[PDB]
């Protein structure tokens, strides 16, 4: 089997968070079902009704050191915006990549990103980047290129 | 695969 985990977008900040459980559902005549969500990092007081189609998706993947090759200009990624008073995962697009030789610490590559929600830009290391699961495809392709 | 801890 292959497990499928989810992340959901909060209406409080527009950031994405891991989902620990789905507790309930509600339906509308107009469409767009909603699901009651318990967040992995938080408790019952932070439970939220979430638009299933628009604000729930398969969990983004924290990148392995070698997986930097699967992060391309033009990609949507989930990027850790770390600041003064808060540090949250926000959708961003990769504008450019500065790819450097890896060492003992792993990936030395750097990525210029632009956050979707505020158009702000930042240079980030791989450790702040989560790639969408479909990019696994890319990796698989690369894996097929290896020697038998 | 572990994410960093979000702080609100
Ligand atoms: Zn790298």
């Amino acid at each position: 089997s292959v497990s499928v985990e989810f992340e959901a977008k909060s209406a409080r900040d527009g950031a994405w968070y891991d989902v620990a459980a789905f507790l309930s559902h509600r339906l509308f005549e107009s469409g767009d079902p909603e699901v009651r969500v318990r967040f992995s990092g938080f408790g019952a007081e932070e439970d939220e009704w979430i638009n299933v189609r628009k604000c729930v998706r398969q969990r983004s993947l924290p990148c392995e050191a070698t997986e930097c090759v699967a992060v391309l200009p033009g990609d949507l990624i989930l990027c850790f915006q770390e600041g003064k008073d808060q540090a949250l995962y926000y959708d961003a697009h990769v504008l450019d990549a500065q790819r450097r030789r890896h060492d003992v610490g792993g990936c030395r590559c750097r990525f210029l990103v632009r956050y979707d929600h505020d158009s702000s830009e930042e240079i980030v290391p791989l450790r702040k980047v989560c790639r969408r699961p479909e990019t696994d495809y890319r990796l698989q392709i690369l894996h097929a290129a290896r020697a038998a | 695969r572990t994410k960093q801890t979000a702080r609100k």
